[PDB]
DNA sequence: CACAAATCCATTGACAAAAGAAGGCTAAAAGGGCATATTCCT
């Protein structure tokens, strides 16, 4: 009907997919590596506790974030 | 006149129904006959569909009446 | 304007068109005058169609009607005067009285 | 605009999708009248006749 | 007076109308209290006392109005202009909370929930589950119908293509666009469509005959050629192209 | 009366035949009088008189002079309309080139003379000569020269050159060349050069030349020497009030071309220098070229207006042009507009009308009646008196409107239900009434929306409107049989408030003698509207043959439900009004009423349900109050906890444990979890907060909060928005998709400070901006669907074929996403339906599966129903009625005539609006429930564990129930660890397969030892020893891992025995040695033992839903990652290596495998080079293209892929749409086709032509003794399938007009009016609907 | 039967008029020319 009555649907679809993507981008479960893969060096157990499923230490993950930031 | 399901009870395809009600209403409006069913002060289309709704008119009865007119 | 893309020419109307009512009027006129011209004498009914441009390629002048009806250039106007003087009757030719609006 | 005693309730379908049901007291108190002073011009262009 | 639809508020999430109509109910209640005090010509002192206590409530509200430099000379006027209802303010984002609205509703003796029992006029019997009232500030937008409603039997016709005009100023007819032609094709309407795009719009000789047969009680229709198609013939043929209508 | 519209090139003698004279002067009119000039662009003599029956000099001014042309002014006195009909011509001083054969895309004069278009351009604009009769010196007809070369050819001989430059040169080129000579020449020069490019190119060009041949058209006709002018009227020079004038740009364009022509004439009689005259000729070619069209030429040569002058062709094409806008979309007389309001009082079969509009539209009717009554004299008196509006005209109007319907219509007519006919009801005021149960069908609220009313004039029109279009006949949607008169927004709230148990109220728990005493007890004020009650009722559960057998009971129910029962008709059972009766249930109620009791009772019951629902929602006093928006008491707790969480993550981020690009995601997920928690808390505190105490103790009931009551009822809104009221309101993502990490912790019952509102504004703005843009293309996919399948109508009654699709539910291992009920309701079975008892013929050959047969199958559980689709209907030029089925607005079998193409388009379109406008995006088979298991394509062996494991590829699991069906299926990949077998009645909750993405094994078929072949280190592979524990193994190495000294070898761990052979795989002529590709992770070293089915070497390794995903999906566009498959069915094997891409061929069982192409290893292989994969088997990667589904798995798969592809876009949206329609667009997508061999045909073998010519041809040639011919099935996207059309008027109306016209011009095409887009143009009846009789009988007239 | 007027269509015979093609008037358009040297813009 009225365009605000529709535009709410557009907005909520946009934001629902936003939350879904940014909530699916966290790794759920698995056997932690105990070592950042890019360096084979230990990922300290605090990081192992917060996100169960991490596979990088802070440095190599930071590098990958910066690399993906330019999208290619 | 409310609904024409009965007109599908009489003939089929729902199109020859309309196009023959139009011919019978030609006969009944452009003075060539009067109705076989008592019109309760109704419009010509109404009467045509009604007398169709009695099994009194369809393509065959109208055409045989046509031939009887050809006897003149 | 309107951002509708209507050009200027999309609003310039016609002036050659016969007003669809005025055609509907005139179809009764040649019928209605046919009505009184029905209840005329064969001379008056024919002479008036003779005198005026009715139902043909027509408007034969008064001398021309004097020839065809074979009476007189002067006598025709007499029966022509006789024609509508009988038609000038209120309560006889009131049909065209309908085609008057002051 | 002007403030009306307004109630929120269906009342018999006269406000179905976005409708409204104004009392005759509103239109009789002259409470929503307006003045539309519209204009009409007319020229005299001397034509060829 | 006005009976809105209570379903508008969930979907259209605009709580402003409920909250504002509650607050306006409080304002008109204060006004009705003042009018009872006034038309009865209660006092000047008691009127002053009540108005004063009405003009202050709510924590640290920025304005400070009092009746020292008044009055009387002023509170009779400041009543007679508030007799229709104490006009309130509310800043755009620093407005009154729900609480101060309810305190207004308690000042005048309206129900704090903002909701009354109403009685159906026709039946005279009483609704269930009290309904909300209050003084919403309505407006009259200028989509006024009687410059909107419009229709034509047979008006004028555009020059180049023999079709009706477009505007209600010029008596344009309703556009029979492209989607409507599909809509009629989807049904069996074919004579409907034929008249709609031949004798009602475009055809020069069929439209006159159509009008005549209407006045003569014969509801027939003589097709003829759509004038727009004749223009398109002259236009396609205006190039070195020979389009023709075969036998 | 005409037929078979024609078109072709125009001869100069033709064009002279049209005109009535030739324009010479560039004058137009007289500037003092406004009479036309002598022979200007408005002539008296040429284009006739100016006013009715008079000359222009005034010598003759009567109708009696009709026809005779005056002698002084010479203007043929006739009607003044004749100026609209005459045409003028122009004799150009020199030749000039038509732009449409010049600069159009395929260059009609380009490939008519072997030339590049730039060559003929250099010729035309007087740049370089072109040789004709160029002697036997250097050239004969083609090659260009220069002025150095022109003079060194004119050097040494003046004779023997005979060439010109420009228009005359091209004209002598065309006028000299013969068609038959060149066609036969390149015919002989074709089959000796039918190389793959040369063959098709020369064949198409010779096709064009032969089309020129049989046309009788002459190429030199293409170049213009006489130019025809429009009549004056179509390019008028109207007088504007105030002395000004208005003309069309055609006028000044004609004027400029006449000026350049006069100038070139003056030049020619001067014999001025050839430079100036050549510039004149160039300029005239420019002028004419910009006359016929404005685009191909560089600069649209504008005027004093700073806009481009609008030339000829622009008045045919484009949106604005005659075709697309004015020739279909045109205004109408007897039609009016107004604002719509509700007026719920009046029945569905009618609408209120303003009295003024009613007296306007039916003006001529009322004139006719006032003359029939004699209440007036003539029509003039009638108009005068109706303008006075005396009393009698009101009764005349009430009389004439009485049974006379009117059409209502809205601006956005999406589907056919956007136009319905009502019976008027004379209303004062100026709004238009409307039955509220029809708004939803229109999709119009009452915020000031405006319908329009047209009057059906013709008596056939009145009957069409009443019998086909009237609202009461049109209640069921066409896109799906769901009734679309459902209670929309407020009557559902009243009905839900009516049927609602409360534990204690007035008169709780009595007994009532009937529903009527319930009503009498409630209105008197002795029981509540909804108090739990034992009631005596009587339900008419008709069970026998139309027998309405009543039977009573003592139902325990609400007083309200008992009341509502009194409006239910005889049919239904009481268990339908014996619930809460929300929005869903009541729609189901109307659906069941239609299903059980016909139509008329359902319409009467619909009006009753609306009346009673409105009345009780009035009684309810259902309000919304600020107290009714409850805030959970435990909200601030959750807020504090989540703020503690965000502080915690911030603390850790300062501790150097996380990235900001993950701190973001953690805080987002924190707030989202808090949001769902707040919503659940608020629902608990609101959905059932109501506690009540009958007989002491308190009890729990659903709440009576009248926001909950308007969400649980489903009237308006849902639980989510009510969250948005009380709880916290989301996170409010930015416009693009970046979510802003600090939520709006407020709600709407509390306020929002400026930054909360500002953060809201991003999403609100984007949403409103893109909902105002689905308006910009409300009808774009609808248009591009209609303009492809419009020409398709049900034409015959039954084509007697047996093909179709085997319907089966859409289940993917979860729950049945689409039962066999819906996918088969209303279709026609092509064969019997055999119960799994294998002798129970249930529906023989042509039983239309209504609710009853589909019911019987439902409780019989047969799920194998071969149903005749439309797409395999054998009919020609249409579809078998019995093939299409029944899904009409009317429940019965389709009837011949119905334009099912258009309704298919409008059904696949209009819910498209209900979709999202923007393309959004989104391991072991554990048995989920009880049953048995079936492995389809189960080609496996007892493996190393003695168990089952996938040696095949397409093993698809199935939760076998004992019903005779497939309960829940799964896919089992290659080498899956089948923890059981096939045919085991198993338990629930069990993983019967397992496999690893990093272990795609090459497990052994049978036993053997670890005895290698070719596995050589340094030459082929690396002697890997993973010495973290010390294990050595010979893993296979790819060619960039293998050296060149072993790259021409094929590594494999050869299957052996304890003896010394290579044990050959039984079934093939090869010994078993499992050749391995790169990365083939091997462990078993040389000489180790294995047995049958052991782990040899286990090599390692989102759905969209938008609308423009669908238009693409209806286009067969080759996606980014196509998946090619096998063209042959047999054992495969590799080939050449890395010519950019790997090579490998699929070897037949006995035939030849010449099939190989550039297989890139970037796209990973899923099959080795030793499997017997059949045609249509998965080798490539990614998303399969729909084309290859057709060419490999046939037409039925490509349609079952496409309907099951586009349906799930609707499915993923919650939208419902029938599948029948998505086939009818399919059937247009594959109408073209290509040939396999000529045989007895008349076309090229490697050619393309539509199906039906072949379909009529080689089925007829079987009737003859001659051979049939074979054909390849093409497949075109809708916009690409739509251009290919048999007409040339149906194509000009929608596609590139100039492209269609020149092609259909040079082709000499002849259109015989068929389809629905052309007959609208010509304005005769349509072939499809009511005018199906009118068009067949033309065939009898076209049959003598 | 059978004689005397009112007046029918028949001219007859005068006049007042309307236009219809030429004759006089004249304003309009059309054409016919003017050399110290201006040398590629849009
Ligand atoms: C709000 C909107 C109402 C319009 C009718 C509803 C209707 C169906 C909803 C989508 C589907 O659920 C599938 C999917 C589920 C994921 O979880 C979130 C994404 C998806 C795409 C949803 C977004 C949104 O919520 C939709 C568009
Ligand atoms: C309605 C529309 C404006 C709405 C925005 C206005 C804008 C210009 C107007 C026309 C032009 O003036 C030309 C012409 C002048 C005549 O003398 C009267 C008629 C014409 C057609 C006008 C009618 C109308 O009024 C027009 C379409
Ligand atoms: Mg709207
Ligand atoms: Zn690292
Ligand atoms: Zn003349
Ligand atoms: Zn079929």
């Amino acid at each position: 009907s009225d365009e605000a009555d529709e535009a709410y649907s557009v907005t909520e679809q946009l934001t629902m997919t936003g939350i879904n993507r940014i909530r699916q981008k966290i790794n759920a479960h698995g056997i932690p590596v105990y070592l950042c893969e890019a360096c084979g060096n230990p990922i300290p157990e605090a990081r192992r506790k917060i996100f169960p499923g991490v596979t990088l230490c802070v440095e190599c993950q930071a590098y990958q974030e910066r690399q993906r930031k330019h999208y290619a | 006149r409310v609904t024409v399901q009965d007109a599908v009870e009489k003939i089929g395809n729902r199109f020859d129904l309309v196009l023959v009600a139009a011919r019978r209403a030609r006969q009944m409006q452009v003075g060539g006959k009067d109705p076989l069913v008592p019109e309760e002060n109704d419009k010509t289309t109404v009467i045509a569909l009604r007398e169709i709704e009695e099994g009194l008119i369809n393509n065959q009865i109208l055409d045989v009446r046509e031939r009887q007119e050809q006897q003149e | 304007g309107d951002d509708e893309d209507s050009h200027l020419g999309d609003f310039i109307e016609d002036t050659t068109l016969e007003l669809p009512l005025d055609s509907a009027t005139t179809e009764s006129l040649r019928a209605a005058t046919h009505d009184v011209l029905a209840g005329l004498t064969a001379r008056e009914a024919k002479v008036l169609r003779m005198r005026f441009g009715i139902d043909m390629n027509t408007d034969y002048t008064l001398e021309e009607v004097g020839k065809q009806f074979d009476v007189t250039r002067e006598r025709i106007r007499q029966i022509e005067a006789k024609a509508l003087r009988k038609l000038r009757h209120p309560s006889r030719s009131e049909v065209l009285r309908s085609f008057l609006d002051d | 605009g002007q403030n009306m005693r307004v109630a929120f309730m269906p009342w018999n379908g006269y406000n179905f999708e976005d409708s409204i049901l104004v009392s005759e007291r509103v239109v009789q108190e002259d409470r929503f009248t307006t003045i539309h002073i519209q204009e009409l011009a007319c020229v005299s262009r001397d034509t060829k006749l | 007076d006005i009976v809105l639809n209570p379903l508008g508020v969930p979907s259209r999430m605009n709580i402003g109308q409920i909250l504002e109509t509650h607050l306006g109910m409080a304002a008109k209640g204060i006004g009705d209290k003042i009018n009872a005090m006034l038309k009865q010509q209660q006092e000047v002192a008691k009127l002053r006392e009540f108005i004063q206590r009405a003009y202050d409530l709510g924590a640290d509200v920025r304005q400070k109005v009092d009746l020292s430099t008044f009055s009387d000379e002023e509170v009779m006027r400041l009543a007679e202009n508030l007799r229709k209802g104490m006009p309130i303010a509310t800043p755009v984002f620093d407005g009154a909370k729900e609480a101060e609205i309810k305190e207004l509703l308690k000042l005048g003796d309206l129900p704090t929930s903002g909701q009354i029992r109403l009685y159906d006029g026709r039946t005279g019997e009483q609704f269930e589950r009290p309904v909300t009232v209050g003084y919403m500030y309505m407006l009259k937008l200028n989509h006024l119908v009687d410059d909107k409603m419009h229709a034509r039997s047979t008006g004028s016709y555009s020059l180049v293509t023999q079709q009706p005009l477009g505007g209600k100023a010029q008596f344009g007819g309703q556009r029979f666009g492209e989607m409507e032609v599909w809509a009629l094709e989807a049904y069996g309407a074919a004579y409907t469509l034929q008249e709609m795009l031949t004798v009602k719009s475009d055809d020069v000789n069929g439209r006159t005959k159509m009008y005549k047969n209407i006045v003569d009680g014969n509801h027939q229709m003589e097709p003829g050629m759509p004038e727009s198609f004749n223009v398109l013939l002259k236009e396609i043929r205006s190039l070195g192209i020979n389009i023709e209508l075969e036998d | 009366e005409f037929d078979a519209i024609k078109i072709a090139l125009a001869s100069p003698d033709m064009i002279r035949s049209w005109s009535f004279g030739e324009v010479k002067k560039p004058e137009t009119i007289n500037y003092r009088t406004f009479k036309p000039e002598r022979d200007g662009l408005f002539c008296a003599r040429i284009f006739g008189p100016v006013k009715d029956y008079e000359c222009l000099c005034g010598k003759y001014k009567r109708l009696k002079h009709r026809g005779v042309i005056c002698e002084k002014c010479g203007v043929e006195v006739t009607q003044t309309k004749v100026r609209r009909e005459r045409m003028g011509h122009i004799e150009l001083a020199s030749p000039t080139a038509h732009i449409w054969f010049l600069k159009s895309l395929p260059s009609r004069i380009g490939l008519l003379l072997d030339m590049p278009l730039r060559d003929i351009e250099r010729v035309l604009y007087f740049e370089s000569y072109v040789v004709i009769e160029g002697g036997m010196t250097n050239l004969e007809r083609q090659q260009i020269l220069t002025e150095e070369q022109y003079l060194d050819a004119l050097e040494e001989f003046g004779d023997e050159f005979d060439a010109k430059m420009g228009a005359e040169a091209i004209q002598a080129l065309l006028k000299s060349m013969d068609l038959e000579q060149e066609c036969e020449q390149l015919r002989e020069e074709l089959n000796e050069t039918n190389s793959e490019t040369k063959r098709k190119k020369l064949t198409k060009r010779i096709k064009l030349l032969e089309a020129f041949v049989q046309s009788g058209n002459k190429p030199e006709w293409m170049i213009l020497t006489v130019l025809p002018v429009l009549p004056p009227d179509l390019r008028p020079l109207v007088p504007l009030d105030g002395g000004r004038f208005a003309t069309s740009d055609l006028n000044d364009l004609y004027r400029r071309v006449i000026n350049r022509n006069n100038r070139l004439k003056r030049l020619l009689d001067l014999a001025a220098p050839d430079i100036i005259v050549r510039n004149e000729k160039r300029m005239l070619q420019e002028a004419v070229d910009a006359l016929l069209d404005n685009g191909r030429r560089g600069r649209a040569i504008t005027g004093s207006n700073k806009r481009p002058l609008k030339s000829l062709a622009d008045m045919i094409k484009g949106k604005q042009g005659r075709f697309r806008q004015n020739l279909l979309g045109k205004r109408v007389d007897y039609s009016g507009r107004s604002v719509i309001t509700v007026g719920p009082y009046l029945r569905l079969h009618q609408c209120g009308l303003p009295k003024k509009m009613a007296l306007e539209l039916f003006k001529p009717f009322i004139y006719g009646k006032l003359e029939l009554r004699g209440l007036a004299t003539t029509i003039k008196a009638a108009k005068k008196m109706v303008e006075r509006e005396e009393a009698v005209v009101w009764d005349i109007l009430d009389e004439v409107i009485r049974e006379h319907p009117v059409l209502l219509n809205r601006a956005p007519t999406l589907h056919r239900l956007g136009i319905q006919a009502f019976e008027p009801v004379l209303i004062e005021g100026k709004a238009i009434q409307l039955h509220p149960l029809v708004c939803a069908a229109y999709n119009a609220d009452f915020d000031g929306d405006q319908m329009a009313v047209h009057v059906p004039l013709t008596l056939e029109a009145q009957l069409e409107a009443r019998a086909l279009m009237m609202s009461t006949n049109n209640i069921l949607s066409p896109a799906n049989g769901e009734p679309i008169i459902v209670p929309s927004q407020d009557v559902v709230l009243g009905l839900y408030y009516m049927t609602r148990d409360c534990v204690n109220a007035k008169g709780e728990g009595m007994v009532l003698t009937g529903p009527k005493e319930a009503e009498r007890l409630y209105r008197s004020g002795l029981a509540s509207l909804h108090a739990r009650v034992k009631v005596r009722i009587t339900e008419y559960e008709k069970d026998a043959n139309g027998e309405l057998v009543a039977k009573t009971s003592l139902k325990d129910t609400t007083v309200g439900r008992a009341i509502l029962w009194m409006i239910v008709p005889k049919g239904l059972p009481y268990s339908i009004v014996n619930q809460a009766l929300g929005k869903k249930a009541i729609s189901k109620m109307l659906n069941t009423c239609y299903r059980i009791l016909g139509l008329k009772p359902t319409v009467i019951f619909a009006d009753q349900i609306m009346y009673t629902g409105f009345a009780y929602a009035a009684r309810s006093g259902a309000s919304v109050g600020i107290d009714d928006m409850v805030i959970p008491e435990k909200k601030h707790e959750i807020i504090s906890e989540a703020e503690a969480e965000v502080a915690e993550i911030q603390e850790q981020f300062q501790s150097g444990l996380v990235t900001a690009g993950e701190r973001y995601n953690k805080v987002i997920d924190i707030w989202a979890a808090a949001n769902d928690r707040v919503s659940k808390a608020m629902m608990d505190n609101l959905q059932t907060e109501t506690v009540i105490n009958r007989d002491g103790q308190e009890e729990k009931q659903v709440s009576f909060n009248s926001i909950y009551m308007m969400a649980d009822s489903g009237a308006r809104g849902s639980a989510a928005q009510i969250r948005q009221l009380a709880g916290m309101r989301g996170l409010m993502a930015k416009p693009d998709g970046s979510i802003i990490e600090t939520p709006i912790t407020a709600n709407f019952r509390e306020g929002l400070n400026v930054l909360q509102y500002f953060i809201s504004t991003h999403g609100a703005r984007k949403g409103l901006a893109d909902t105002a843009l689905k308006t910009a293309n409300s009808g774009y996919l609808t248009r591009r669907l209609v303009d492809v399948a419009q020409d398709l109508v049900v034409t015959e009654d039954d084509c007697g074929t047996h093909e179709g699709i085997m319907m089966t539910p859409v289940i993917e291992g979860g729950d049945v996403k689409e039962p066999l009920r819906d996918r088969v309701l209303g279709r026609v079975t092509a064969e019997d339906v055999l119960k799994p008892g294998t002798a129970d013929i249930l529906v023989p050959r042509n039983t239309l599966l209504h609710e009853q047969w589909c019911d019987l199958l439902e409780e019989n559980s047969v799920d194998a129903v071969k149903v005749r689709s439309v797409v395999s209907c054998d009919t020609d030029f249409g579809v078998c009625a019995h093939c299409y089925g029944r899904d009409l607005a009317r429940g019965h079998i389709i009837n011949k005539g119905e334009a099912i193409g258009v309704i298919a388009a409008q059904s696949i379109g209009e819910p498209g609006t209900q979709l999202t406008m923007r393309t959004f995006h989104i391991s072991s088979i554990q048995v989920k429930n009880k049953g048995s298991i079936k492995l389809s394509n189960v080609k496996s062996v007892v493996n190393s564990s003695g168990k089952l494991v996938i040696t095949s590829r397409n093993t698809e699991l199935k939760l076998i129930d004992e019903f005779g069906r497939t309960k829940e299926s799964y896919k089992v990949p290659y080498g899956a660890v089948l923890a059981k077998g096939d045919g085991e009645q198993v338990a629930g909750g069990e993983t019967v397969a397992n496999w690893d993405p990093h272990t795609m094994p090459v497990i052994t078929e049978v036993s053997g030892f670890v005895r290698f072949t070719d596995m050589i280190d340094g030459q082929t592979i690396t002697r890997q020893t993973d010495e973290l524990t010390g294990l050595s193994s010979l893993v296979v190495l790819d060619s960039a891992e293998r050296t060149a000294g072993g790259k021409d070898l094929r590594p494999a761990l050869k299957i052996v025995d304890a003896q010394g052979n290579d044990v050959l795989i039984p079934g093939t002529d090869m010994p078993a040695q499992y050749f391995l590709p790169g990365k083939a992770i091997v462990q078993l070293e040389d000489g180790v033992q294995i047995s049958s089915g052991d782990t040899l070497a286990r090599i390692p390794q989102d759905i969209t839903g938008g609308l423009p995903r669908v238009a693409d999906l209806f286009e067969a566009r080759r996606p980014k990652e196509p998946a090619i498959l096998a063209e042959i069915s047999g054992i495969v094997s590799f080939g050449k290596e890395t010519k950019g891409k790997r090579r490998l061929v699929i070897t037949p069982v006995d035939g030849s495998d010449p099939y190989e192409e550039m297989i890139p290893k970037w796209r990973q292989l899923n099959v080795f080079e030793g499997e017997r994969v059949e045609r249509g088997d998965v080798i490539s990667d990614g998303p399969e293209a729909p084309h290859d589904i057709l060419r490999l798995r046939g037409v039925h798969a490509v349609t079952r892929y496409i309907v099951n592809e586009v349906q799930d876009v609707y499915r993923l949206q919650g939208v419902k749409i029938n599948d029948k329609h998505i086939e009818v667009i399919v059937r247009q997508m594959l109408r073209k086709a290509t040939i396999v061999n000529a045989g007895s045909s008349d076309f090229l073998e490697g050619e393309q032509v539509e199906y039906s010519r072949v379909k009529i041809a080689n089925r007829e040639l079987e009737a003859n003794g001659k051979v049939g011919a074979t054909y390849s099935r093409d497949l075109l996207g809708i916009t690409k399938a739509s251009l290919a059309t048999e007409s040339f008027i149906s194509a000009a109306s929608f596609q590139e007009t100039t492209r269609v016209l020149t092609e259909a011009a040079v082709a000499g095409k002849r259109d015989e009016l068929r389809g629905l887009k052309e007959n609208v143009i010509v304005g005769r009846l349509i072939p499809a609907g009511t005018g199906y009789a009118y068009h067949q009988d033309r065939m009898r007239r076209r049959a003598a």
